[PDB]
């Protein structure tokens, strides 16, 4: 009881923790079950489609896609009803993409508790779990959210690079995701994070102190300091001037860099779980109308409708097989 | 002592994945289909 | 008293730097500040495709502004300099979108001294040079939407809208052309921006909740992960990765200009038959080919 | 299709222009052996 | 607007040297 | 001695900028004299290797061929309408290019191994020494005038050039009047850059581009020479610090931009890059297309011509934005207000449908979430050489952008730090 | 912050937390009068609580109070004497609550100069005699109402009392019978779970954190349970959810409720005269609530408006006269091409989108409509206008009348009180589920916060 | 034979049998 406890709180290579044995298993077989259905479980019988190295594909289209519509959404557990225990039809349904999706939750748990478990042994704030609670609630919004306010899991984002990229694509042309307010404050949180990587860490780059006299500063007797490592007030100085405003305080600007990528995926996270509920943003029925009502009229929101319009209808033939949609070619959008 | 035992066992294993596929055996153990088995004819 | 105007103009006194670069900088700011601001507001329909089908981007012709935009030179422009002057009329120079193409001939320029700026400041503060390298990312960037990428396609039609769901517009429509989302340029781009925000996050958390010591903010990180610890290299870094993987996605707009574009994996895994088995990039490719049919005007090889 | 005589040189050809760059990998190979002095 | 392609000729051309002579007197 | 971190103060990572000293001038030279072979290494081995998979049948942009069009381009064994005549000239260049590379490499390694460590008497350098590296500046003007002449003596007299405008297709002839006329030559160079201008890239024709070599030639001949026997002036001596890294600089923002206007040149001309060797333009391939559907249908008077906004007969639809295209299959159908209409009725000869037909399959009007080419996607050469050196183009940029500010940096003795 | 002045005082966190449940019942009692307000009581067929942005209406009804004063019930009737408890003295009730708690509130704060080994406990013991009581007295009718209970097509919802369902049919979502032994079992548990920490037994921000967790997880399953819909949500207090309009389920038991009815004795017009118009009510996508927006506001009524009534059930033949069906839309399409499907699955007629060639336009393939049942019974339409009128009207399932100038309804469809509510508390758990951390870590870490 | 031992044999045991196995899909003829 504090035999274990002693064992798993102990100075070696990786920390191990209470939260490692939530975080280990978990994230291994997240990670495993990844490899497995990437290597050698097809998609055909969920998507009609071929997914795995196996079949032919590269890193770029292989993926572990989400399970058939008709599997709803069950947890497909390997025992369950929908598989019986046959590990070939658990793999054939889907079942290693809620395998994969409900262990990369526990292990995104494991993983924020093992922050906050090595910040109380060191002893230190734990802002950095914090700041992680904003990956998790992405996925739990994207991966988990999303589909159970959906008709089945199969709507979800599967686990590949095209998988995610035909995820991205649904969003715009069945959401309109991208004139979504919280996916712009979202975009706003990951570009101004990427700014604020870039200017900061080019800010202490170039108003380094001289200490030593190698032409590499990678050893001046300051990179163990820390930040002292820089001139605040030449750094100030510079903004102030080329900008009009400068980050004064070190405390601040670090709240800063927590904060506006943090607050922003938060955001795109309750975009997501709107659209759960299929709870997208901004008609602009004025515009609708108008072009509508004089041919001469066409904004960019009324394109951006043509563009999702075409994309619903080309799509969704391919992308949703079980409802076997049939649209003649008359039916579909276009230009022409 | 150390290196004798995977000059043995890392080869091995790599063999061993590289039947699994070479003798069709990963295509029956996870369902997948063979090239001549996605349009039943 | 050329040189007391040198002595003013180069001055770190003043509440913003001017330098040499901004005295080429206000102008151009101030003509593209003044236009798009006007243009935003009021400019009447542009025939963004050159066939007398004109789209409204302004706010007082009935867009808010989520859905207002400076709308690009028209098709019929092509590439052609478009000055203010070579117009027949004024209305005539409105129409063709003439404001874009004075926008950003001035906005990108004005970018350019900008960077110039940061670099001449740096050099009379004694900083290290090195923030204007980090700032070339974003103008690259910049620039290859709205400059390389209408040079190659040959058109300022087909640069970047000047609002909100332009961008969008111009987002999907780069989709459907070009592939951007399987090009690996832009897969640097989204690393970059995504570990960009990772690593601001990350080096936000970690050095705040250790505010009171980086010996246990090392004994934290480095029990958090296997056990830089340099704080030099980990800043070298923090600039680099965003800055490297934007400069990538620069280039890869750049190329694509030239239409040398993202990876197509269509039809690329066949059966023992020889039927095209679809994979996800053939279904990216149908939802990219829906964009592409509303976006043609006549396409030439479909029914 | 190349000169007739010169058939024989042929796979020698196909790595000609990769040889560049093994001489950029050669300067990390030299580096590596004198321990990144 | 002939008079304005002269007016900004000149613009152009007086900013750009206040660049020019800004670097050629040197520091 | 300055051979590691401890001695130089620079990181392996930066270890070239351990030959920025003058102590060791001798292993700068060999540096470069051994950078040069690989340049001509790869030069000769590219040219073997695309000569080596060359096939007869399609014309040389259908083969991920740049090396070999630019020896075509010298009409060196090539005949009427870019056909190849025979392989040998083009593997003569090519090996040609690997024993310079012997030379050039063992040179290279002669120097940064075995020669001495710096040079003395008339090679030794200083980079702060004004007269001497402006010396070296006059030696190297003078030796890309003296083959700017010779490349235009070359078009002039020993077998002259491929030129595409040559009536019937195009054929190699010798470029026997040049435009020494300075205000042709001139004229490129304040033409802007834009649209239906296309500042030096509008050139598009061998007189001029011969005419304008002469006129670099002569110009880099008289430069070369002024820099030889004058030293800087007091004017240039505060402009920028006169240093190694200063001088790197210069030249990468001065490389950056030719990679830009050389990206330039192979998308837009059509000249210097005739398409029967790189594949069409982009803006000649959509006239190509908008042409033979002229041909075909009738076999702004259609639904293919209407008027630029300069009111001439264009190509119409999404081609006009193409209108200042010019190709030597299209230029005679072209009367003087733009395409001439009893010209498309009975004027087309068979090779300019011919040459047409070829270029239309190559225009990206079209569609790219199936295929857009040929036979599948089909990335042209042009599309890759543009690619390639707005990439290096870019870069160099910022290579500019980083040794110019630490040129200045190190200079007024600031790039290491700042005093606390 | 600025609240972190009552943590060195207990009576003045009584004193805020009554101020908080003065707050509570105060908007309860007010929202409730507001709905009561904009009620129209007159239609519970075809203007029920759900198309009305009714939030708290449903939770009130669900159990037990379902009468107003003025006399009207939403069931479906109209009695003279209503009974004492109604919507209105449930508001009055809680505005009533919420002036004394005003009073108690402002004595706590004021007079708080007046013990956790048993505090909890006594907490326990106090929700599990509630629990238990609300379960075994109001929920079973014993000395309760009961709970609203319907058929699962929703057309005869009533209030009756419920016997405790203690088996494994108890945790049958749809099963009333569960949530009343749900409530006897774990209200003696807590009670059970209450005494032992009483009898056999530090930070207040640990037990602020570990109450947000319950909260958040139970946001969640609150939602969950409103979206997916169980016996605690019936439809006619929250509409249908947007899996019965998914897998077709109310068009799955009206064309069971006729063919049945045509196998009996009668015709096809008599067996959809047969069909009540709140069955096919259901069984029309503009009552999905998956089909809103996040910025379309208000009530469904706001949206397609006040259904007037339904036309009969459209049947669609070409001119072989073989029997055609519009493929319906799905919750996903905010337009859908509109196609018209034979028996066997082959495309027969549509309406293309430009009009270029059709092959098979409306005009070309000589498509009739007729309905049976509802407004159109009987009447057959030939003309493409009319046809094409009716083919967009049937992909949204059974066709019905909307007046929309009686809300002044825009068109665009609104999602209900149950995608309203599922939609907050999932909102509502995510920020719950920060909350939760902040507090969790400030508790933890109250040496290193302080 | 505590994690060290574990965690090494848990992620290159699997890691190098499906190299084997991706090693032996690129020589499939379909
Ligand atoms: C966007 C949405 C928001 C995010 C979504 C997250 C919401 C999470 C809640 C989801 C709500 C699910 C409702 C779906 C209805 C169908 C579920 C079902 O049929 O599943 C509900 C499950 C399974 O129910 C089973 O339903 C079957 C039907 C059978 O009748 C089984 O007997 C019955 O157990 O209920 C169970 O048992 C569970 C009960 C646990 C009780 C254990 C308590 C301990 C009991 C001590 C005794
Ligand atoms: C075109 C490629 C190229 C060429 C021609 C050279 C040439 C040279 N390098 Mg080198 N170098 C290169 C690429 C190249 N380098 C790359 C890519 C790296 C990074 C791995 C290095 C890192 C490096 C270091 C650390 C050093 C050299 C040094 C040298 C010089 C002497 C080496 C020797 O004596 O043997 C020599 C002239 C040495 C030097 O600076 O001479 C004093 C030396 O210290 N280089
Ligand atoms: C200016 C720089 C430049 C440009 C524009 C090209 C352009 C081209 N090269 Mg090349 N190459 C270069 C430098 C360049 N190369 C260098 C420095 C090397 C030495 C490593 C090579 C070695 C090389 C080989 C071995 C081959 C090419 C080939 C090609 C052609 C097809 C490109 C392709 O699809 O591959 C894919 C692009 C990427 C993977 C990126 C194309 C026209 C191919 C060809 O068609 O031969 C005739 C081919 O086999 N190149
Ligand atoms: C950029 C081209 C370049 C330059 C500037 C030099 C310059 C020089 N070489 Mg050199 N060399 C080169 C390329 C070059 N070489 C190439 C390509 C080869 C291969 C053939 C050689 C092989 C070579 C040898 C064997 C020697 C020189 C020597 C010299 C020095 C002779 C000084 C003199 O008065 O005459 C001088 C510094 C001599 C020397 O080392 O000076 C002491 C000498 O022994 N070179
Ligand atoms: C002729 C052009 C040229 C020349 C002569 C130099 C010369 C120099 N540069 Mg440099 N630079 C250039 C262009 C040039 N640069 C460009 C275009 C850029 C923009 C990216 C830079 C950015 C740059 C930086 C940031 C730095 C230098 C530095 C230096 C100095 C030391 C570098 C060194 O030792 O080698 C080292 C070589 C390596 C470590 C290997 C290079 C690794 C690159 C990134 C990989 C190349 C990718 C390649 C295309 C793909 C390879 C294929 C793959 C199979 C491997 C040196 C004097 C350093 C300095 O300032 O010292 C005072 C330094 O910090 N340069
Ligand atoms: C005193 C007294 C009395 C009286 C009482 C009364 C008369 C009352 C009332 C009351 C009321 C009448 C109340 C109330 C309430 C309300 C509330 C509590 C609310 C709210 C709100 C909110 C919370 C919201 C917020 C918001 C908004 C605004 C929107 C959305 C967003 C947000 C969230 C921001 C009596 C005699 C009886 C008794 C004794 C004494
Ligand atoms: C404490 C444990 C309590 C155990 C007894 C609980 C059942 O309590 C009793 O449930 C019955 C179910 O028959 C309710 O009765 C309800 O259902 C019956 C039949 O099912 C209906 O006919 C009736 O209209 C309705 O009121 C009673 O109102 C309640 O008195
Ligand atoms: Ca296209
Ligand atoms: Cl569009
Ligand atoms: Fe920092």
């Amino acid at each position: 009881i504090k035999q274990l406890d002693d064992w798993l709180k102990r100075d070696r290579f990786v920390f191990i923790g209470w939260s490692g044995l939530l975080l280990f298993p978990c994230s291994f077989l997240a990670i495993g079950a990844w490899f497995t259905g990437t290597t050698f479980v097809t998609s055909w019988y969920t998507h009609g489609l071929v997914s795995s190295y196996l079949e032919g594909c590269n890193f770029l289209t292989v993926a572990v896609s989400t399970p058939a519509e008709s599997m709803g959404h069950s947890l497909l557990l390997l025992w369950g009803p929908e598989a019986s225990g046959d590990f070939v039809r658990w793999c054939q349904i889907g079942g290693l993409w809620t395998f994969t999706a409900l262990h990369g939750v526990f292990g995104l748990i494991g993983f924020m508790l093992r922050q906050i478990e090595i910040a109380r042994l060191v002893g230190i704030r734990p802002y950095n779990a914090i700041a992680f609670s904003a990956p998790i609630a992405v996925y739990c919004a994207t991966f988990l959210i999303y589909p159970l306010g959906q008709s089945s899991w199969f709507f979800g984002p599967g686990f590949g690079v095209s998988a995610i990229f035909r995820f991205l694509l649904f969003f715009q042309g069945f959401h309109n995701y991208t004139l979504n307010p919280f996916h712009m404050m979202g975009v706003t949180g990951v570009l101004g994070g990427a700014l604020l990587c870039a200017i900061h860490g080019a800010t202490v780059q170039n108003t380094l102190f001289r200490d030593n006299q190698s032409k590499n500063t990678f050893k001046g007797f300051s990179t163990d300091q820390g930040e002292e490592t820089y001139s605040m007030v030449t750094a100030n100085r510079f903004w102030s001037q080329i900008f009009g405003i400068a980050f004064s305080n070190k405390r601040w600007l670090h709240f800063f860099m927590l904060f506006v990528p943090v607050t922003g995926l938060w955001m795109s996270a309750i975009g997501m779980a709107g659209l759960a509920f299929n709870l997208r943003a901004y008609d602009f029925v004025s515009q609708e109308i108008r072009a509508a009502e004089d041919p001469e009229f066409e904004t960019f929101y009324t394109k951006n409708i043509l563009l999702n319009e075409g994309l619903r209808a080309w799509l969704s033939e391919m992308d949703q097989p079980a409802k076997k949609f049939v649209f003649p070619d008359e039916v579909l959008p276009r230009g022409f | 002592r150390y290196w004798i035992i995977h000059s043995i066992t890392i080869p091995a294993l790599f063999i061993a994945g590289w039947l699994f596929v070479s003798t069709g055996l990963a295509y029956d153990a996870f369902g997948t289909p063979r090239p001549n088995e996605y349009y039943p004819s | 008293t050329w040189d007391r105007f040198c002595n003013w103009v180069t001055s770190t006194e003043n509440r913003l730097y001017i330098g040499w670069f901004g005295v080429l900088m206000l102008p151009l700011l101030g003509v593209s500040i003044t236009v798009f601001v006007t243009a935003f507001i009021a400019a009447p329909p542009v025939d963004i495709d050159g066939i007398r089908e004109p789209l409204s981007g302004s706010l007082l012709y009935g867009n808010n502004i989520i859905t207002a935009a400076v709308v690009p030179t028209s098709n019929a422009i092509g590439l052609h300099f478009y000055p203010i002057w070579e117009a027949a009329t004024l209305d005539e120079w409105l129409y063709n979108g003439g404001p874009y193409q004075m926008i950003a001939f001035h906005y990108i320029p004005a970018l350019l001294c900008y960077l110039g700026r940061e670099w001449e400041l740096s050099y009379r503060l004694g900083m290290r040079p090195w923030i204007c390298i980090a700032y070339s990312a974003p103008v690259a960037a910049t620039i290859s939407v709205f400059l390389i990428y209408p040079i190659g396609q040959g058109s300022f039609s087909d640069g970047l809208p000047m609002g909100i769901s332009g961008t969008f517009n111009f987002m999907f429509v780069f989709q459907a052309e070009h592939n951007i989302l399987m090009h690996p340029f832009h897969m640097l781009g989204v690393a970059g921006v995504l570990g960009g925000s990772l690593f601001c996050a990350m080096h936000g958390s970690l050095v705040t909740s250790s505010l009171v010591n980086i010996l246990a903010a090392h004994g934290y990180f480095g029990r958090l992960i296997f056990q830089f610890n340099n704080s030099r290299q980990l800043h070298f870094f923090l600039a680099a990765w965003p800055v490297v993987c934007i400069w990538f996605v620069a280039l890869g707009i750049s190329t694509m200009a030239f239409n040398l574009n993202g990876f197509n994996f269509n039809h690329s895994v066949l059966d023992s038959q020889g039927r095209v088995l679809p994979s996800w990039a053939d279904v990216v490719n149908r939802a990219s080919l829906g964009f592409e049919v509303m976006h043609e005007r006549n396409a030439h090889n479909f029914p | 299709e190349l000169p007739e005589a010169y058939r024989a040189f042929g796979p020698l050809i196909d790595v000609l222009p990769i040889l560049p760059i093994f001489f950029l990998l050669l300067a990390f190979v030299w580096q590596a052996s004198v321990g990144f002095r | 607007m002939v008079t304005l392609k002269i007016v900004v000729y000149l613009t152009v051309s007086f900013f750009v040297g206040l660049f020019i002579f800004g670097f050629l007197s040197g520091d | 001695p300055g051979y590691d971190e401890a001695t130089s103060g620079y990181a392996w990572w930066a270890g070239n900028a351990r030959l920025i000293t003058p102590e060791l001038t001798g292993r700068f030279l060999g540096a470069h004299v051994a950078h040069a072979g690989l340049v001509a290494l790869w030069a000769g081995g590219m040219l073997l290797f695309e000569v080596s998979h060359f096939n007869l049948s399609k014309p040389m942009y259908e083969q991920g061929c740049i090396l070999m069009p630019h020896i075509a381009t010298l009409g060196i064994g090539v005949g009427q309408s870019g056909e190849i005549t025979s392989m040998f000239p083009f593997f003569a260049i090519g090996v040609a290019h690997l024993i310079g590379s012997a030379v050039l490499g063992i040179g290279g390694m002669y120097h940064a191994i075995k020669g001495p460590e710096k040079l003395y008497g008339f090679f030794q350098f200083d980079w702060t020494d004004r007269a001497k590296v402006a010396q070296i500046l006059g030696f190297h003007i003078a030796i890309l005038g003296i083959f700017a002449l010779l490349f235009a003596a070359k078009a002039m007299y020993w077998g002259g050039l491929y030129d595409p405008w040559a009536p019937g297709g195009g054929d190699v002839r010798l470029v026997t009047n040049p435009t020494l006329d300075p205000r042709i030559i001139f004229g490129y160079l304040i033409k802007r850059p834009t649209g239906g201008e296309g500042w030096i890239v509008s050139v598009n024709n061998l007189e001029d581009i011969i005419g304008g070599h002469i006129w670099i030639g002569c110009i880099l001949i008289a430069g070369g020479i002024w820099h030889i026997l004058v030293p800087p002036l007091r004017w240039t001596y505060n402009l920028f610090p006169w240093t190694g890294e200063t001088y790197l600089s210069q030249s990468l923002g001065n490389v950056a931009g030719q990679a830009f206007i050389a990206a330039a040149f192979i998308w837009f001309n059509n000249t210097a890059y005739p398409s029967v060797f790189y594949g069409p333009t982009v803006p000649e391939s959509s006239q190509a297309q908008s042409f033979v559907f002229l041909m075909r249908d009738q076999g702004g008077l259609g639904k293919y011509l209407q008027r630029s906004p300069t009111g001439e007969i264009i190509f119409g639809g999404e081609t006009m934005r193409f209108w200042d295209a010019r190709a030597p299959w299209l230029e005679p159908l072209r009367g003087k207000n733009g395409l001439d209409l009893d010209k498309l009725q009975h004027d087309v000869q068979p090779w300019q449908l011919r040459r047409a037909a070829e270029y239309m399959t190559h225009s990206p009007i079209g569609s790219l979430n199936s295929v857009a080419g040929l036979a599948f996607n089909y990335v042209s050469p042009r599309t890759w050489l543009a690619s390639a050196h707005f990439i290096f183009g870019f870069f160099f940029l910022v290579g500019h952008l980083w040794h110019a500010g630490r040129a200045r940096a190190a200079a007024a003795g600031f790039e290491t730090g700042l005093d606390r | 912050r600025v609240h972190t002045s009552v943590l060195n005082d207990p009576g003045r966190l009584i004193a805020v937390h009554i101020m908080h449940n003065a707050l509570c019942a105060g908007f309860a009692g007010s929202m409730l009068l507001f709905e009561l307000a904009l009620f129209d009581p007159s239609d519970p067929v075809l203007n029920p609580m759900w198309r009305q942005g009714c939030f708290l209406m449903p939770f009130v009804s669900r159990l037990g109070v379902v009468n107003s004063w003025q006399g009207w019930s939403v069931t479906g009737e109209t009695f003279t004497n209503p009974g004492f408890w109604t919507f209105e003295t449930v508001a009055i009730a809680h505005i009533i609550f919420s002036g004394l708690s005003f009073l108690a509130a402002c004595w706590h704060w004021v007079y708080w100069d007046v013990d956790l080994p048993k505090v909890f406990g006594i907490h326990l013991t106090l929700a599990g005699i509630l629990c238990f009581g609300f379960g075994a007295f109001h929920l079973t009718g014993l000395f309760g109402p009961g709970m609203w209970v319907s058929d699962p097509l929703g057309l005869t919802g009533h209030i009756q009392g419920v016997a405790p369902e203690w088996g494994a049919a108890g945790f049958d979502p749809h099963n009333p019978g569960g949530v009343v032994a749900h409530h006897i079992a774990l209200g003696i548990v807590a009670i059970i779970g209450g005494l032992f920490h009483i009898f056999v037994r530090g930070n207040i921000e640990g037990t602020l954190a570990s109450g947000l967790a319950v909260f958040f997880s139970g946001a969640f399953i609150a939602a969950g349970t409103m979206w997916y819909g169980t016996a605690t949500t019936p439809i006619e207090l929250w509409g249908p959810t947007r899996y019965q309009w998914d897998q077709g389920f109310f068009q799955q038991a009206i064309s069971r409720q006729v063919k049945a009815s045509i196998s009996d004795g009668k015709s096809p017009s008599e067996a959809w005269s047969e069909i009540p118009t709140k069955l096919a009510f259901y069984d029309y996508i503009g009552n999905s609530p998956a089909k809103g927006g996040l910025f379309r506001v208000g009530r469904m009524v706001d949206g397609d408006g006040l259904p007037t009534g339904w036309l009969g059930h459209p049947v669609f033949k070409d001119g072989e006269g073989r029997e055609l069906t519009v493929r319906r839309m799905p919750n996903f399409f905010e337009n859908f091409p509109v196609v018209l499907f034979d028996q066997d699955g082959i495309v027969r007629a549509d309406i293309p989108f430009r009009q270029a060639e059709s092959k098979y336009g409306i005009e070309q393939t000589g498509v009739t409509v007729s309905f049976y049942g509802g407004e159109l019974d009987g009447q057959t339409f030939s003309d493409p206008k009319d046809v094409k009128k009716y083919a967009r009207r049937a992909q949204l399932g059974e066709p019905f009348e909307f007046d929309r100038s009686v809300y002044d309804s825009d068109g665009l469809f609104r999602t209900s009180n149950r995608g309203f509510f599922a939609f907050f508390h999932v909102i509502f758990g995510l920020l719950w589920f920060f909350g939760h951390i902040w507090h969790g870590l400030r508790a933890l870490f109250q040496d290193v916060f302080s | 034979f505590t994690i060290r031992w574990l965690a090494i044999h848990a992620l290159a045991i699997p890691s190098v049998f499906f190299l084997g196995s991706i090693a032996a899909m690129q020589f499939i003829q379909r």
